[PDB]
């Protein structure tokens, strides 16, 4: 079970542009990833859900696959 | 789920160059994207469907992948392709006219009211529309009315126990032929074809074709009925090419 900040316990479809930016910042610290630029995912949650794993990898060569799977686990819960 | 403007509910292949520009403007707001230049995709829908995901990324480094996937989702959860079918069968009119009966109609066979005379008359709708159209609508407002009617026909079919199990078994092309009839004579009218609807469900194409051709509907509008029947019989667009 993965426990994220309170403001993000909302379904990813309702996440604002700023929410995904906070998610990125949280994931970076929680998972000891390489620094993620704040402008890597300039989009809201609805747009975040449209993206394939390949898109995550392209936007984040170091952590994309991890980020995508993290999202699938959040959706799964 | 994605809820796009009514006129863009038509399959992308019908999209004009202005349509893709409008899709872009909508997508930018719906998905909180970085501003999208209006000149990013200077082309119509047919051309947009030829581009690769790499092309989208190249043209929109910030949103290209999102736009491409958006497009894939729009294509995935079409929609029988019935726009040109009904364009041919009903016609496209931008200004109020009278049908074969005498009732005021506009767009693609959209009934406004059964009220007569020329004393305004109707004047609505005119929102629906609208806005004060004063009798004249755009291509897009005609597409809006058309999609609202298709949705009314589909929900009419899905709320009918004689039509729903038939529509469910039918393939994408034949579904359009069923909606075509519902568009022309209404839910209750098509539901009256009890025996013929049972034939289509059991895939008896030739038998259903012969049975439908003996109808009052066929006698009243032979040319159109023939085309709809041919669609039911072959499962192609041979009659509309
Ligand atoms: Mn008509
Ligand atoms: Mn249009």
């Amino acid at each position: 079970s993965i426990r994220l900040p309170a403001h993000l316990r909302l379904q990813p479809i309702y996440w604002s542009r700023d929410d995904v930016a906070q998610w990125l910042k949280w994931a970076e610290n929680e998972f000891s990833l390489r620094p993620i630029d704040s402008n890597t995912f300039e989009m809201n949650g609805k747009a975040l859900l449209l993206l394939t794993k390949e898109d995550f990898r392209y936007r984040s060569p170091h952590s994309g696959d991890e980020l995508y799977e993290l999202l699938q686990h959040i959706l799964k819960q | 789920s994605i809820r796009l403007p009514a006129h863009l509910r038509l399959q992308p292949i019908y999209w004009s160059r202005d349509d893709v520009a409008q899709w872009l403007k909508w997508a930018e707001n719906e998905f909180s994207l970085r501003p999208i230049d209006s000149n990013t995709f200077e082309m119509n829908g047919k051309a947009l469907l030829l581009l690769t995901k790499e092309d989208f990324r190249y043209r929109s480094p910030h949103s290209g992948d999102v736009l491409y996937e958006l497009l894939q989702h729009i294509l995935k959860q079409a929609g029988p392709n019935i726009f040109e079918m009904l364009r041919i069968d009903e016609g496209l009119r931008l200004k109020i006219y009278k049908d074969t009966e005498g009732y005021y109609t506009i767009g693609i066979g959209h009934l406004l009211t059964k009220s007569p005379s020329l004393n305004a008359a109707k004047s609505e709708l005119d929102k629906a529309i609208g806005r004060n159209t004063n009798g004249v609508i755009t291509k897009d407002e005609a597409e809006k009315l058309f999609c609202q009617d298709v949705d009314a026909a589909v929900r009419g079919i899905l709320r009918n126990a004689k039509l729903k199990p038939v529509y469910d078994s039918l393939d994408c092309v034949r579904r359009a032929a069923l909606i075509n009839m519902v568009f022309q004579m209404g839910e209750t009218g098509v539901a009256g074809f009890t025996n013929s609807l049972r034939m289509l469900q059991q895939k008896r194409w030739d038998e259903a074709a012969v049975n439908l051709a003996k109808s009052r509907w066929y006698n009243q509008t032979p040319n159109r009925a023939k085309r709809v029947i041919t669609t039911f019989r072959t499962g192609t667009w041979d009659a509309y090419k």
